[PDB]
């Protein structure tokens, strides 16, 4: 399972990733101590 | 330090609006002006920050070499090199519909994949790296070396081994190792794998790490070097006929200096090559040891600067007092960096097309022109960021009561005369260039081509004959044969060199005419234009009659205000962003110019640039509605082929810097005035009263939409460019 | 109902679920998988 | 927010003051020019920045002298 | 012969120029009548296409590969004609204009508002200007040795 | 005429008339000598 | 002449030229340019705590005061030169002006 | 619209020179040029410019060459008018030279 | 004694900050109070980007041209 590896991170590198980014950072953009 | 996500700017962090999103991203880097900053602190930053790049550069081009041992065609590009295209990495797009997975499939591979433009194929292949197991550890390696990079850049942030701000102002033991060992050693050890490994691999045998302490690179062996009978390291030079990559015609030299091209892959060749790094690290190892670090020997740059004021003061006081305004200064030490890359990057731009380095480069024809676009972009942005570096230097770390009457504040004592004269060649170069342009689009519009201006370029074409062109009989130093220089290289490398030049068929010092005169004041016109835009924003960057206190108000500012006529982009930022516009303008003619000669010397007509370079809708007609046809068809109704992406990206390119003219045209007020429209309609908009903001909506800042309609508008200069010319380069190969 | 453990759950949720399905999806829902299923044609001069 | 520094080549002429839309500026006591009166500057954190009080200031370059700082809500003149 | 191009009164490529030209003139002569005004106009350029080729061709303009009068700007005087005889008439009349406008700003400079004269030129006073930089080179010249040329500020 | 000779020293009226002039000398010329891309005269 | 005398020869005759010719030269311009200053300081007063200038490696005796360190000088110009005329010479190559 | 149609249709405005046309030629590549000279106004800002013609006003200084008129960069309102005009014009300018090219030769 | 230049003598000016620096100026008046920190009033031939053609400047900011 090596030509399917690329469907495996083109998703988690692209689409969950971003996800995770983007809410972490938009956490932290608007956090306050 | 501060409370919301700026934390190195308690400022920012206490704005309610949006901006402190924008302002926090963008002065992320700029630790000078962070909250409860220290020299120290500041040079410890850019310590570890300059770790994390390397790392990054590790990390990405252990990337490539993954994404070619992975998914490349590199095992079978290295049998056939000049008739299999490489891949760079493969591509797995849900989005693509079943025509283009049967598009994209290319070289050979199981599926669709992209070609690799960027030359990486080519360069492995010249320095050993054969099969795709050493890419492998190769990438293995650059991944050590990335972590390596990290490891360091968190180590250097600890307090046990935090260095120290009087470390890095030691600018005579860094000159020192960093000539010696960072230049020379590292030279010194390229040429050591060229000999082990990229000369054995070009004729034949696989030196690898398993079995190169074995294996002698040359047959005696550090004889001739202890010895010195170093000609014996130059006795079989592979002439002629040597087959690259096989032991066909192959040789025992190692650092033959033969000149020229390989005749087969019409590049150099890799004895030259080791030869030429070994000279340079002599040269580099023997100019480190000049400056005085510890041992009591060596010269200090200071006595150095300070003992070059010449008697009578026609520079004033000299370089006294400017090892203070460079070691205390990182932005003097950053302008000057990136100006010196920006010129060895087009440098290397200007040689690798005309001199190639790699084995079967000169052959793919739109590896050349990406490589060669590329780096002079890059050489172009880096040129305009010295400057803008030297404008922050004088705004923020200029100490005029430091350097007073030196050959530094002689700068600004006549600025006006440097930027009126820089306005005066460039303004000389635009009217002259523009009307000789001009004139022959009127004559070719008026069918009287045999009235253009066409000025032949007689100086650079002397130039040529002074390197043995003999295609314009001029009979000069190497053209001609009865010459002190004929004579004392006619037994070294003229040999090779002649036979080299005079094929016409290579990018060495290419035929020249008119065309090429015209586009080159094109060239300097733009050259001269940025290097007014840039040296006038740096000179006034610390004030002007229009806003003498400008240095109050730092590098980037929106305005001074309507008042006193108008002050619109009178920042010294305002001038790097305008001067952005007319290098992008710069690079784009260089390159239209390298890549229009180039693809009629590669399909075979010069005389269509010969006769076409002269008047502008040759430029427009000949070269960018012409070559543009096989990019534009894509994808057409019925169907699609392998450009399809580089049509995309042309169109691309066109709707982002299309973009850029709303941030640059349109400004703020109207935005502001439209998004208080928008905030009220949310704030009584049912269902929507429920959701409310934390950051204020307000509009882009001034400067900042000046940059990001610089951004839109770079990127789409660039990407625009870049899928033309290599859907042009790649849907015909010359 | 637990914010801490609805976005975790989500994103190690959706992730998953966008991870697998990618990659057990046949040669029919998406062609990217599927492959050529052409001859490859030779590129301009000869290959190159 | 911002910061409204005045200096002592101010005239007197109460320009600045009278173009001030958010009453930055007020004319005080001086002895330093034939007027007899300095433009202070104490309501800063109500300055909005639109440098109307250095648009209007009769001087070789200027007096008074805005220069944007921090921005607060009161300093990018929203009414929302 | 300098810089590998043949003279366009040899260049076969610029007689090819010339015969393409009058042969393009020639098929837009041919719709008109022989005695037509269109047809006289069509032949006098005709005419002045022959003879601007004679005279590229005994003027010593040199030709190249595609066929088009190159100017060769370097220095040699069979060629001073192309750059330098028409250069230093340029710079002649150029600092002509710039020696009557840079005048004509010091005669106009002395006044109480001398820039209701920049926009309302007096063309008396501009008149008498304007021949003094007839022979302005002798002018400049002195004015630079004397320091007349350059403001002391 | 009084004060037309004032407008037609202002400096618009004063550049297209000069430029007219000068204009129709450079078209002239070019009747006269057309075609011009050397200076033989010496 | 063989390699082992050119190589003995040049450093001898460039560490005589350091040791007796050009040491009062050198060392006298050494004194001028004296230390590497940062902002007025040296690099050791501001600190760093490593470009210490080294002393148990300069305090060789000699009566005219004579260091390893010239040692490797003069005779790093020395095997430099040797082996230029070496290389030089062991290159048959023709400069052919006439 | 870029192939089919900008592409395509402006064929007859690049062979357009020499036949009647080759005016239309010019005034496509002219008004090319005036749009994009419009871009100097509507992307820039009078600050740089006065301080440019401040330079340069030092360098008429120098030759007692001053005006007495003295030189002002545009206002910023007039910036943005003579981008905007030169904007339209250079636009339409191409569009016309295009349009009447195109359809002179065809039809 | 009068401070300063006379009401109609020429001057230069030695401001680093003025739009008419190193440029020549008419004094129009003097204020002879030693308290005023800038009062000679200097009238010039060419207006600044104000639209100004007048500024008081200081006495030190100031230098009594030969001509
Ligand atoms: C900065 C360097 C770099 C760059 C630009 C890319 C770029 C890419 N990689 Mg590669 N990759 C890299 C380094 C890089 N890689 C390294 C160092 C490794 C070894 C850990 C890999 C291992 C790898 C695999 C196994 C896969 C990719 C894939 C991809 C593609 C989708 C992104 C995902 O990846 C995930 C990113 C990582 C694992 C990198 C973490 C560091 C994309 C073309 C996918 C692909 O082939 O798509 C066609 C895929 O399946 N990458
Ligand atoms: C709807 C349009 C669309 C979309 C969404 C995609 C989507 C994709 N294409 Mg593309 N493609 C399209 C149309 C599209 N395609 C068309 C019309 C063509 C022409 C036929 C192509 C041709 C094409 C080729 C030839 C290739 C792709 C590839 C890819 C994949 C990129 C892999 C990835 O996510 O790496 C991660 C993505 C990036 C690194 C790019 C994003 C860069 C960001 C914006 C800049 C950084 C910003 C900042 C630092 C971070 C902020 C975000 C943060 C919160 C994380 C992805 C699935 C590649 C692929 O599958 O290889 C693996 C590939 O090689 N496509
Ligand atoms: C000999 C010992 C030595 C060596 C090897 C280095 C090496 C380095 N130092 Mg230095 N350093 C030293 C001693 C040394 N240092 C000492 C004694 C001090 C204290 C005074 C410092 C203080 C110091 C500071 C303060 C910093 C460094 C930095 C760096 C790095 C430079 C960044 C880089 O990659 O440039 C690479 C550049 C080159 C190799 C030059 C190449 C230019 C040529 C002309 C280009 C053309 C040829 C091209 C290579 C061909 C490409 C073809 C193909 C292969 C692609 C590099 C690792 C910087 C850094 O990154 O920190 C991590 C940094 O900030 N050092
Ligand atoms: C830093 C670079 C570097 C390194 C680490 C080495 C290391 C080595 N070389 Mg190489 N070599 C180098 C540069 C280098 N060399 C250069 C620049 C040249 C050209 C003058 C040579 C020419 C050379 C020859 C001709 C030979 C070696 C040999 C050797 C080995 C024994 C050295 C005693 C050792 C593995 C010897 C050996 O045993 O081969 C492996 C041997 O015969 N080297
Ligand atoms: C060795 C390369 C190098 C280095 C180390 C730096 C480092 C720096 N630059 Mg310089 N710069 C460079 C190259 C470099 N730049 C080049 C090549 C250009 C020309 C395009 C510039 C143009 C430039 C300008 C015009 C300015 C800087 C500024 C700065 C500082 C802050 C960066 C910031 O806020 O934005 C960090 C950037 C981002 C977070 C991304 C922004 C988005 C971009 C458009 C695309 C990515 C920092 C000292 C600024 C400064 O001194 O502060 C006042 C400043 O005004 N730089
Ligand atoms: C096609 C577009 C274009 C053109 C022609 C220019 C032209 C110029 N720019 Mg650039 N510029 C542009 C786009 C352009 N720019 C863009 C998009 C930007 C980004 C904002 C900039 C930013 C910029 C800066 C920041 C600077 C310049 C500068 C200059 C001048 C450079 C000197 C020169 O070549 O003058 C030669 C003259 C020309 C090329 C003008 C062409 C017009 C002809 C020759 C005049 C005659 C035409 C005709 C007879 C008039 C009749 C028409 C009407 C009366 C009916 C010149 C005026 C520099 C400058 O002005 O200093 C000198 C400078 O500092 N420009
Ligand atoms: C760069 C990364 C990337 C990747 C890997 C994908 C991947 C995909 N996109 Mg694309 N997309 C991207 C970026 C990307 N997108 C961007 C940036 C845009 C904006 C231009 C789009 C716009 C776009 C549109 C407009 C559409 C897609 C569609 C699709 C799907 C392919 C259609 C198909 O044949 O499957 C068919 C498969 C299905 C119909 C089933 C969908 C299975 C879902 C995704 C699983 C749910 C997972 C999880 C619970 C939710 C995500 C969790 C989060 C943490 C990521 C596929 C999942 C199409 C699609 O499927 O629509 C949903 C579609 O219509 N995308
Ligand atoms: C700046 C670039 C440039 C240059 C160098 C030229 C140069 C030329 N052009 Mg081109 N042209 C340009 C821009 C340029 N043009 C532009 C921008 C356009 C579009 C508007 C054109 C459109 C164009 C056309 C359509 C034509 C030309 C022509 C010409 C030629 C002019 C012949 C002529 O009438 O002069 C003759 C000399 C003069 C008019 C000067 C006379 C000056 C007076 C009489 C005073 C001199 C005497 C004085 C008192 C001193 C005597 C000395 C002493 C006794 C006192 C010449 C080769 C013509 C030609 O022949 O084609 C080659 C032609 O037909 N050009
Ligand atoms: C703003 C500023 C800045 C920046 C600047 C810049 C960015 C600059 C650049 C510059 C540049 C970018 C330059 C370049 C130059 C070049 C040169 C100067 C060249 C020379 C050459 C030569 C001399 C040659 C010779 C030769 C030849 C000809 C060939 C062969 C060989 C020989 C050797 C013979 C700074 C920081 C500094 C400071 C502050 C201010
Ligand atoms: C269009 C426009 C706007 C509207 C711009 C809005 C307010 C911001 C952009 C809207 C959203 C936020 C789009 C964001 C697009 C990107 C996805 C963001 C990329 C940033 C990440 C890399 C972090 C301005 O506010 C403006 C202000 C001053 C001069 C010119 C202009 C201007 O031209
Ligand atoms: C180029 C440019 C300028 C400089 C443009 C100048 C100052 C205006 C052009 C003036 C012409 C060239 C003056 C010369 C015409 C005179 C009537 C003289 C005629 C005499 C001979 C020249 C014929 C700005 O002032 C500006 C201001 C705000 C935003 C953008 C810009 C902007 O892009
Ligand atoms: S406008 Fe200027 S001079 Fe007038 S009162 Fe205000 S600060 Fe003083």
């Amino acid at each position: 399972t090596f030509n399917n590896l690329p469907s495996i991170f083109v998703p988690l590198v692209g689409l969950v990733f971003p996800a995770i980014a983007m809410a972490s950072l938009f956490l932290h953009i608007q956090k306050n101590k | 330090m501060a409370l919301r996500f700026p934390r190195f700017s308690q400022g920012l962090a206490q704005d309610p609006t949006t901006r402190r999103i924008w302002f926090g991203i963008a002065t992320a880097h700029d630790f000078e002006s962070h909250d409860d900053i220290t020299e120290e602190r500041l040079y410890q930053n850019i310590f570890a920050s300059h770790f994390g790049q390397l790392a990054i550069i590790f990390l990405w081009t252990s990337g490539n070499l993954f994404h070619v041992a992975w998914q490349g065609n590199f095992e079978t590009w290295v049998q056939d090199p000049l008739h299999v295209r490489p891949i760079a990495h493969a591509i797995w797009d849900p989005h693509f519909g079943q025509p283009a997975v049967e598009a994209f499939t290319r070289g050979g591979a199981l599926g669709p994949v992209n070609i690799a433009y960027s030359g990486v194929y080519q360069w492995w292949y010249t320095i050993g790296l054969r099969t795709n197991e050493d890419l492998y550890t190769g990438a293995l390696f650059l991944l050590f070396l990335s972590a390596l990079s990290l490891i360091g850049g968190w180590l250097h942030l600890q307090p046990k081994w935090k260095p120290r701000v009087s470390w890095f102002k030691n600018a005579e033991s860094r000159l020192n190792h960093h000539l010696s060992g960072l230049f020379g050693v590292s030279s010194l050890a390229w040429t050591g794998h060229l000999v082990h490994v990229a000369i054995p691999a070009s004729r034949g045998e696989y030196v690898r790490w398993n079995n190169f302490l074995n294996v002698l690179p040359h047959p005696q062996g550090l004889g001739p070097l202890f010895t010195g009978q170093w000609n014996l390291y130059a006795q079989n030079p592979d002439s002629s006929s040597h087959l690259f990559g096989t032991s066909q015609g192959s040789g025992t030299a190692i650092l033959t200096l033969l000149g020229g091209f390989h005749p087969q892959t019409q590049s150099l060749w890799l004895t030259d090559m080791a030869h030429h790094h070994l000279a340079i690290a002599i040269l580099f190892l023997i100019a480190g040891h000049m400056y005085r670090t510890n041992f009591g020997i060596g010269h200090s740059i200071k006595d150095l600067l300070e003992a070059h004021i010449p008697p009578g003061g026609r520079l004033g006081r000299g370089h006294k007092g400017l090892y203070d305004t460079i070691n205390n200064s990182i932005h003097f030490q950053l302008g000057l960096a990136l100006a010196s890359l920006g010129v060895i990057t087009s440098l290397v731009a200007q040689h690798m097309y005309s001199l190639p380095a790699y084995a079967f480069i000169a052959q793919d024809f739109t590896t050349q022109a990406a490589l060669y676009t590329h780096h002079q972009y890059i050489a172009g942005f880096i040129m305009t960021g010295a400057f803008a570096h030297g404008a922050i230097f004088f705004i923020r770390d200029y100490n005029p009561e430091q350097n007073e009457d030196n050959v530094l504040a002689r700068m600004l004592d006549h600025k006006e005369a440097i930027i009126s004269h820089l306005s005066w060649a460039s303004l000389f170069l635009g009217f002259h260039t523009l009307g000789l342009y001009v004139h022959n689009d009127v004559m070719l519009a008026f069918g009287t081509p045999e009235k253009q201006i066409l000025i032949e370029p007689i100086f650079a074409q002397w130039i040529q004959s002074a390197h043995g062109k003999t295609s314009y009989g001029f009979d000069v130093l190497l053209s001609s044969t009865s010459g002190p220089a004929f004579n004392a290289g006619r037994s070294i490398w003229l040999p090779g060199w002649l036979n080299a030049i005079n094929e016409n068929s290579n990018s060495l010092f290419l035929t020249i005419g008119p065309g090429d005169f015209l586009v080159h004041h094109a060239i300097a016109l733009g050259l001269h234009t940025t290097t007014l835009i840039l040296v006038k924003g740096a000179l006034d960057a610390r004030g002007s009659k229009l806003m003498p206190d400008k240095k109050d108000f730092g590098y980037s500012f929106p305005c001074d205000g309507p008042g006193r006529g108008g002050t619109c982009d009178i920042s010294a930022w305002d001038a790097f962003y305008l001067a952005v516009f007319w290098m992008l303008n710069t690079i784009g003619w260089v390159t239209f110019y390298w890549h229009w000669k180039h693809i009629t010397l590669w399909q075979g007509n010069v005389s269509q640039f010969n006769e076409s370079s002269t008047y502008l809708m040759g430029w427009l007609r000949d070269y960018l509605w012409l070559n543009s046809s096989q990019l534009i068809n894509g994808y057409n109704p019925f169907g699609m082929n392998s450009l399809s992406v580089w049509a995309w990206m042309f169109l691309f390119g066109h709707l982002v810097w299309a973009t850029g003219f709303m941030f640059l045209i349109s400004w703020r007020g109207y935005w502001q005035e439209l998004i208080e429209t928008l905030a009220w309609a949310h704030e009584r908009t049912p269902l929507a009263n429920l959701i409310r903001w934390k950051d204020k909506p307000v509009a882009l800042s001034i400067v900042q939409a000046r940059l990001v309609g610089l951004a839109h508008f770079s990127v789409g200069y660039i990407f625009t460019y870049a899928a033309f010319l290599i859907a042009s380069t790649s849907g015909k190969f010359g | 109902t637990k914010r801490g453990l609805l976005l975790k759950f989500l994103i190690l949720g959706g992730g998953s679920l966008l991870t697998y399905v990618s990659a057990n999806s046949t040669g029919d829902v998406l062609p990217i998988k599927r492959g050529p299923q052409e001859p490859p044609k030779l590129g301009p001069r000869g290959k190159l | 927010s911002h910061s409204v520094k005045i200096y002592d080549t101010c005239i007197g002429c109460t320009q600045c003051v009278r173009a001030c839309p958010t009453d930055v500026l007020e004319m005080i006591p001086w002895d330093g020019c034939k007027a007899k009166q300095i433009a202070s500057a104490p309501r800063t954190e109500d300055c909005v920045g639109c440098k109307r009080c250095e648009s209007a200031c009769p001087t070789d370059f200027l007096s008074v002298r805005v220069y944007l700082w921090h921005e607060t809500t009161r300093s990018m003149g929203l009414a929302y | 012969d300098i810089s590998g191009l043949t003279p366009c009164k040899d260049s076969k490529q610029f007689a090819k120029r010339e015969k393409q030209q009058i042969k393009k003139l020639e098929s837009s002569l041919k719709l008109y009548a022989p005695e037509s005004a269109p047809a006289l106009a069509l032949n006098a350029q005709i005419e002045k296409t022959k003879r601007r080729f004679d005279n590229y061709g005994k003027y010593g303009l040199l030709c190249g590969s595609d066929g088009l009068p190159h100017l060769i700007v370097n220095g040699d005087q069979r060629h001073w004609g192309e750059f330098i005889t028409p250069g230093i008439l340029f710079l002649y009349i150029a600092g002509w204009i710039g020696w009557v406008g840079r005048s004509y700003l010091i005669a106009i400079s002395g006044e109480k508002k001398p820039a209701m004269k920049e926009i309302i030129i007096d063309v008396p006073l501009a008149s008498r200007i304007i021949f003094r930089g007839f022979i302005w080179p002798v002018a400049a010249y002195r004015e630079f040795l004397n320091g007349d040329l350059i403001a002391k500020d | 005429m009084r004060d037309l000779k004032t407008y037609l020293s202002v400096a618009p009226v004063l550049s297209t008339l000069w430029f007219g002039s000068l204009a129709g000398l450079l078209i002239e010329i070019n009747r006269l000598f057309p075609d011009a891309l050397t200076f033989p005269f010496f | 002449l063989s390699p082992s005398i050119v190589i003995s020869l040049s450093t001898g005759l460039s560490l005589f030229l350091g040791r007796f010719v050009f040491f009062n030269f050198q060392r006298e311009n050494v004194a001028k340019q004296g230390l590497p200053e940062q902002n007025g300081k040296t690099h050791f007063e501001a600190g760093d705590d490593r470009a210490k200038e080294y002393v148990s490696l300069l305090k060789s005796n000699d009566p005219i005061g004579f260091n390893i360190v010239d040692v490797l000088a003069w005779g790093s110009i020395g095997h430099i030169v040797a082996y230029y005329i070496l290389a030089t010479s062991s290159n048959g190559y023709d400069p052919s002006f006439f | 619209w870029l192939r089919d149609f900008l592409w395509a249709q402006a064929s007859q405005v690049i062979q357009s020179y020499g036949s009647s046309l080759s005016a239309y030629g010019l005034f496509f590549l002219g008004a090319h040029f005036v749009w994009a000279f419009s871009l100097m106004f509507l992307f820039s800002g009078r600050g740089y410019w006065q301080e440019l013609i401040e330079s340069i006003v030092w360098a008429h200084n120098k030759l007692k060459v001053a005006p007495a008129t003295q030189p002002r960069a545009l206002s910023i309102i007039q910036g943005r008018a003579v981008g905007v005009t030169h904007y339209l014009l250079g636009g339409i300018a191409t569009t016309w030279a295009f349009f009447l090219a195109r359809i002179i030769a065809v039809g | 004694p009068p401070i300063g230049p006379k009401r109609g003598s020429k001057v230069k000016i030695l401001r680093r900050e003025s739009y008419w620096f190193k440029n020549v100026g008419s004094v129009v008046a003097v204020d002879q109070d030693p308290k005023t920190r800038y009062p000679v009033v200097v009238r010039f031939a060419k207006v600044n980007y104000a639209n100004i053609s007048t500024n008081n400047y200081a006495l030190d900011e100031v230098e009594e041209v030969a001509a």
